[PDB]
């Protein structure tokens, strides 16, 4: 198993099975490497597929 | 074209990282020499 970087972009990260989903215990927000501070529970919009 | 207003919306994002300078286009021919049809 060898592994090296070119100019392509790196999509192996992927989402590593790290499992977790709460919205009322109101503990941490952090988001993709992101935090920060927030409450996120309900919405009305619709978004798009990309 | 026609006079009016379409937002393209994008498909598919390609994350291949390569160097492109060119572009080339290719088109099909009807046999039935070839005819081809009308297009633009
Ligand atoms: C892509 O090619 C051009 C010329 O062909 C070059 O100047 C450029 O450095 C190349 N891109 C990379 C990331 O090396």
């Amino acid at each position: 198993l060898s592994f090296e970087l070119l100019h392509a972009p790196a999509t192996v990260c992927g989402p590593k099975k790290s499992t977790n989903l709460v919205k009322n215990k109101c503990v941490n927000f952090n988001f993709n490497g992101l935090k920060g501070t927030g409450v996120l529970t309900e919405s009305n919009k619709k978004f798009l597929p990309f | 074209l026609p006079q009016g207003f379409s937002a393209l919306e994008p498909l598919v994002d390609l994350p291949i990282g390569i160097n492109i300078t060119r572009f080339q286009t290719l088109l099909a021919l009807h046999r039935s020499g070839w005819t081809a049809g009308a297009a633009a």
